[PDB]
């Protein structure tokens, strides 16, 4: 029991400390806000 | 506050018109968004944005 309740705290503290932790899940986000981006830049062009 | 057809020197297009905190340098005359779109005016008779 003590060791589970150690552990959890780690995890806690490792949350509030690195930024990268989630980066699986901002990678996606990122992505969608990126190809949405990219698809009105796409406005700007003349094409010709 | 309503749509409207709007045309301020030959830029016509289609919107509702509101007034504007956007601070214009007395240089310019039009905003654009990034989609290379207009979304801020100075109108020719009122030097208002
Ligand atoms: C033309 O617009 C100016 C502002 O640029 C305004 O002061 C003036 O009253 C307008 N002209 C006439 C004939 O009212």
């Amino acid at each position: 029991a003590n060791q589970f309740n150690s552990a959890i705290g780690k995890i806690q503290d490792s949350l509030s400390s690195t930024a990268s932790a989630l980066g699986k899940l901002q990678n996606v986000v990122n992505q969608n806000a990126q190809a949405l981006n990219t698809l009105v830049k796409q406005l700007s062009s003349n094409f010709g | 506050n309503k749509c409207v057809n709007f045309n301020f020197n030959g830029l016509t297009g289609t919107g509702v018109l509101t007034e504007s905190n956007k601070k214009f340098l007395p240089f310019q005359q039009f905003g654009r968004d990034i989609a290379d779109t207009t979304d801020a005016v100075r109108d020719p008779q009122t030097l208002e944005i």
